[PDB]
């Protein structure tokens, strides 16, 4: 069914017509995290928080995995990547170790590799942006697209469980995704009343 | 400061008593400028006076609630009326204070009328609050009284909505008459034994003289009326063992006055807590217009919750009734009143006294005195259900088969098919057969006893709408069999959805489909186009009001053929058969194996090739009933042996 | 689709998920006319009032013809049976032929039927109670039901159009319904937000 759209900040009276078109099963949503929040508040009132009603949000929708707000139905599928096992000192070590690698190797092209800026107050051609397209420190893949972004990164498939916490589902390879369940969990209580 | 507030009551203690009360009211209520001042009337013989004299003297008072509390000694019918509907005129809240009829419950005539009295409709949920103690499900309900009784009869369904078990059998008559004897004969002779009555004092009476006089005492009965059937004449001649339902204080009418002028006391100081609060005036002088805060009083007071109370815990419902009352049930042990029971409004608890039944030993009535005998109707289905007439004297001429193997006939009753074109004798008659030895092996399995009857109309029974309003109903064996005047039906009937919705249906004992008749130039089936579109040449058709009809009216691309054979439909299936023997007709639509026979009588009768609906024949049942389970599994276990195919070796593989 | 009934004045916190499941074309309202400007306006705050959709009220809420409010809905279908044709005086010049069709037929059977009560101070078995039923005068059926109605009554059927007036529309038969238009248009201006 077509991609249903929201006109503005909603008084709940043109965007329920078209939040009523919904006959389908599992919904994607793509907006911020209060408008997340507002959407679903009004698919519970809605009833569109169902067992057979599935919804599927991308790591915009959620942030950050220390908080977990209020009204996420428990079963909502996110993916991520805030990892617990790719944890934070791994996370700036890894970025120690492609600065380094990148000066490192643009050491044996160019001597003056430092080359910075004197200062904020008072008013460039060997740079690293050119140079770090195929990037590999400890033998990961962390290699830099031209749009900035990780060519092969740990993307994380999470669900909410029964105790409004996310727990680590899925992990992803270079093509494949590596999944836990086979047969699909069904985390029957996503609210109360169901 | 002051508020008026009005009282239509008796006597002249309990004016006293309502003054007293005026006076406590004033007592803990702050030291507010507001005051309460208390204004009685008393009776007139004729109520068109009580109107006028509670007019004349409450629109000089502009009171706010109303007390009525009429004690019936001459007659026991409407006397609180005048004044609810002198007040309800301007909307002004009335206070019922001993009446209990249920024509008050229906706002619709009364709109500003309240009680802090139960009526006898909410007796019905401790009715169902019996059925949970003994695990009782069929009911037979007897409603006497047509004022307030369709009120209970519909509160009763209502309640046992929720468990989706309706009663087995209602019955309505007109108040005043004697002879009602044949509503006791329909509550006899169906299995269930509990009995269900709200009545007057008279009626119940007169219902009690007519079940004494019909063993109605005995064991297995049980009894269950309200208040108004343990007093007066109707006590007097009680069965003994009988249930029935008392109010606690309800006759008490001192406590419940103060009770009641508490209740107005705090919604006055709650309605003084807000704005906007108008008087209503002096009426008589020009005065149409209602109180405007009308409706918003009667909303303070219907959910006006209270923790206070000498009765108890008074509050109102969404209908402005008492809820969560506490009732005595009493018991008759032999010409005595005797409490065995209490009823809080969500649970029974009885005494340390023992429930006497009405029949013997203090065993509990398991109230399900199921019937060994069943009311069995059936078709004249010539390959299945042979009926011909009696010999000599009601019997049967002794038959036998090929093996020297007697044939299992049985006593029917045969009607005539036209009962006012020929004299109609309705004879008992022979029936045997097909069907009629399955049914002999069935009860031959189970230990129950049957009596085989014929339906009135040579009709299987199709969903046809009658005349008045468009409503639909049933005929044929199907209106004999929701009639109660059939029980378990053995015959030649068709499965479909139709009937399966309302009915229950058996393992098919029989599968076949529907096939076509012809004369012998080839028809090939139902996909011969040239009869999609018929004429003059192609005159067949079928039986009307059978399953080919429905079947025929669902599929829409049937519909053309169904607008044709519609035309041309006959009564049975033997007719149609002398009819295409004479070449009258072309061709016929009917089930597989009587055409099957018919050709192996017949020759020039020829079944066709092709075949569709294969479907099957099962016994046709009631609704939730113990004769489910056995009945297909003893079909099945005739299945897993050869004794279909000895069935079959009888009449359908035979061969002439 | 489900009895949707209410418990109180409306909070728009739980009787608005009672709402939120309607979404067939036409709804049957059975209230107020104090309640019905309020549902009406929290349906029209909720989207429920599309052209696609249809209101169809009973005479509770048709009352005075003058008095209508904004929030009733541009396209109301009602049934009252208020005729313009049928003035006061065809309806007592039909009451007076029902007394005198009953008086003259109740004679032929006993004639000192007529017996009043005395005086309403200080307190009969032919009436016309049990009379009423057979009655025909200049051709009206104007039969008695045993609940006090009558057999054949003469109804009106109103709708409101984008005028803000109520026209009559349809008539009545014996038993059926007579249509002066049998094109149901869309009566869609609400307002001019469609
Ligand atoms: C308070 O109630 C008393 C008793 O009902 C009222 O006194 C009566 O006033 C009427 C006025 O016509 C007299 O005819 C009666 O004689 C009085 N009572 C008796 C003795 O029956 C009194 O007027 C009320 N006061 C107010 C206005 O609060
Ligand atoms: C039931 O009837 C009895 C008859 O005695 C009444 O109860 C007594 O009423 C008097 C007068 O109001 C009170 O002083 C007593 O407190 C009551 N009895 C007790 C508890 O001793 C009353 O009319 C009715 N209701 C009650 C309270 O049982
Ligand atoms: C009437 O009221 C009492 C409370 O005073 C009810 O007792 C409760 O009943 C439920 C269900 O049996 C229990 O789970 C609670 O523990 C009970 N509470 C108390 C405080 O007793 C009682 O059920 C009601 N009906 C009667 C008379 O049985
Ligand atoms: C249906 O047939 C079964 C055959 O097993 C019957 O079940 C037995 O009948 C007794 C009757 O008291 C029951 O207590 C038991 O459930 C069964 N036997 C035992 C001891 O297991 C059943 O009664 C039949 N139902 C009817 C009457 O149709
Ligand atoms: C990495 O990228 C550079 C261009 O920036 C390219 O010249 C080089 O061949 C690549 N590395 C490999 C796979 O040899
Ligand atoms: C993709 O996956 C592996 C890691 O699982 C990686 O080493 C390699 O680059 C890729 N190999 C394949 C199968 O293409
Ligand atoms: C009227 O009274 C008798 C009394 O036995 C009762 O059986 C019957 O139902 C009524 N009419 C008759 C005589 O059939
Ligand atoms: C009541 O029961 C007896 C049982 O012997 C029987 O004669 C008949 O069913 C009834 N007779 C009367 C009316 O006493
Ligand atoms: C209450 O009374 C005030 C003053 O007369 C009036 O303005 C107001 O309309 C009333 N309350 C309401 C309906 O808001
Ligand atoms: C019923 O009786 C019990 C026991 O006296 C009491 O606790 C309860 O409040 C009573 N309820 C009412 C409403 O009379
Ligand atoms: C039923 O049928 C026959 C023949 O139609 C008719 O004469 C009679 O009324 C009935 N039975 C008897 C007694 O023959
Ligand atoms: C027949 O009924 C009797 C009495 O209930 C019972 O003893 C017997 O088991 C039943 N079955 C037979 C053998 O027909
Ligand atoms: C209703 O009309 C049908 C004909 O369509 C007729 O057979 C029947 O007798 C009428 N009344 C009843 C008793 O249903
Ligand atoms: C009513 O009376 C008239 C007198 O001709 C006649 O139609 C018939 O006897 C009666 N009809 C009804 C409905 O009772
Ligand atoms: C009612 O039916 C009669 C025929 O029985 C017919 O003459 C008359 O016109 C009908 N009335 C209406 C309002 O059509």
């Amino acid at each position: 069914q077509n991609v249903i759209t929201l006109d503005t900040s909603f008084e709940d009276a043109k965007t329920q017509v078209q939040l009523k078109k919904i006959h389908s099963s599992v919904i994607l949503l793509y907006c911020s995290k209060d408008e997340a929040v507002l959407i679903l508040s009004e698919a519970r009132s809605l009833g569109l928080t169902g067992y057979d009603f599935f919804w599927i949000v991308p790591s915009l929708v959620s942030g950050n995995t220390e908080l977990i707000p209020k009204e996420f139905p428990s079963g909502l599928i996110s993916v991520s990547y805030d990892d617990w096992d790719y944890s934070l000192e791994a996370r700036v070590r890894d970025g120690l170790g492609i600065l380094t690698t990148a000066a490192s190797s643009m050491l044996e092209k160019f001597s003056y590799i430092p080359e910075a800026k004197a200062s904020c107050y008072g008013q460039p051609l060997h740079t690293l942006h050119q140079f770090m397209v195929n990037v590999t420190w400890d033998g990961k893949d962390l290699s830099f697209t031209e749009e900035g972004y990780q060519v092969h990164p740990r993307l994380v498939v999470i669900v909410l469980n029964k105790d409004r916490e996310w727990e680590k589902v899925g992990k992803w390879e270079n093509q494949t995704l590596s999944l836990r369940h086979a047969v699909w969990p069904r985390y029957k209580s996503f609210s109360d009343c169901e | 400061k002051i508020v008026n507030i009005g009282a239509v009551l008796s006597t002249r203690k309990h004016e006293q008593m309502f003054r007293e009360a005026v006076n406590q009211a004033n007592k803990r209520h702050g030291s507010w400028k507001i005051q309460l001042n208390a204004t009685s009337v008393t009776h007139k013989p004729n109520a068109i006076q009580m109107a006028l004299s509670v007019c004349e003297d409450l629109i000089s008072s502009q009171v706010y609630a109303i007390l009525v509390s009429h004690p019936p000694t001459p007659n026991d019918h409407f006397t609180p009326t005048p004044v609810s509907y002198t007040a309800g005129f301007y909307r002004i809240p009335v206070l019922g204070l001993t009446t209990r009829m249920s024509i008050y419950s229906d706002k619709s005539i009364h709109l500003s009328f309240l009680r802090t009295v139960p009526p006898y409709s909410h007796q019905s949920s401790v009715w169902f609050e019996m059925m949970r103690v003994y695990n009782w499900n069929h009911i037979i309900l007897l409603v006497s009284d047509d004022h307030e009784g369709r009120a209970a009869q519909k509160r009763l369904e209502t309640l046992l909505e929720e468990r989706e078990s309706k009663a087995e059998k209602v019955l309505q008559f007109d108040p005043g008459t004697k002879n009602v004897t044949a509503l006791l004969m329909e509550a006899r002779e169906l299995e269930a034994r509990v009995i269900i009555l709200s009545a007057s004092e008279d009626d119940a009476a007169t219902v009690y003289r007519a079940a004494a006089m019909l063993n109605m005492t005995g064991s297995g009965y049980v009894w269950l009326v309200g208040e108004r059937e343990i007093s007066g004449n109707a006590l007097r001649y009680a069965p003994d063992g009988i249930i029935g339902l008392q109010l606690i204080n309800g006759k008490n009418e001192s406590a419940h006055i103060s009770d009641a002028v508490g209740v107005v006391a705090q919604a006055v100081h709650e309605l003084l807590e807000k704005e906007n609060i108008t008087d209503p005036p002096r009426g008589c002088v020009g005065n149409t217009n209602i109180w405007k805060t009308g409706p918003l009083f009667k909303r303070v007071l219907m959910s006006s919750k209270y923790a206070d109370g000498v009765t108890g815990r008074v509050e109102f419902n969404e209908d402005g009734d008492r809820k969560f009352a506490n009732y005595s049930i009493m018991n008759l042990q032999n010409r005595k009143l005797v409490q065995v029971g209490i009823y809080n409004g969500t649970h029974v608890i009885p005494n340390d006294r023992k429930i006497i039944w009405p029949g013997g030993e203090t065993e509990k009535p398991r109230g399900y005195q199921m019937s060994t005998r069943l009311k069995i109707v059936t078709i004249h289905q010539e390959p299945f259900v042979y009926v011909k007439p009696t010999m000599s004297d009601g019997t049967c001429k002794e038959e036998f088969t090929v093996n020297g193997d007697p044939v299992k006939k049985v006593i029917c009753t045969g009607p005539n098919d036209t009962s006012p074109g020929s004299p109609r004798h309705t004879v008992p008659q022979c029936c045997y057969g097909f069907c009629i030895d399955l049914l002999i092996k069935l009860a031959r399995t189970m230990n129950f006893t049957y009596e085989v009857h014929l339906v009135a109309d040579g009709k299987f029974g199709t969903q046809e709408r009658v005349n008045n309003s468009n409503k639909k109903e049933w005929n044929g064996m199907m209106g004999e069999l929701l009639s109660g005047q059939a029980d378990m039906i053995v015959a030649p009937l068709t499965i479909n959805n139709e009937r399966a919705q309302y009915i229950e249906f058996s393992k098919p004992f029989k599968y076949q489909g529907l096939t076509i008749l012809v004369k012998k130039e080839r028809i090939t089936g139902i996909n011969d186009p040239r009869l999609r579109n018929p004429s003059d040449k192609f005159i067949y058709a079928t039986v009307k009001q059978s399953s080919v009809d429905i079947y025929f009216r669902r599929q829409v691309e049937l519909s053309t053929m169904y607008r044709h054979m519609e035309k041309h439909n006959y009564e049975s299936a033997a007719e149609a058969i002398q009819a295409v023997r004479d070449n009258k007709l072309h061709a016929f639509i009917w089930d597989s194996a009587v055409l099957e026979f018919e050709a192996s009588q017949k020759c020039d009768l020829v079944t066709t090739g092709e075949l569709f609906f294969r479907s099957g024949f099962g016994i046709g049942m009631r609704k939730d009933s113990p004769w489910k389970q056995n009945v297909s599994l003893s079909i099945l276990k005739s299945h897993e042996n050869g004794f279909m195919e000895d069935l079959d070796k009888t009449w359908v593989r035979y061969q002439e």
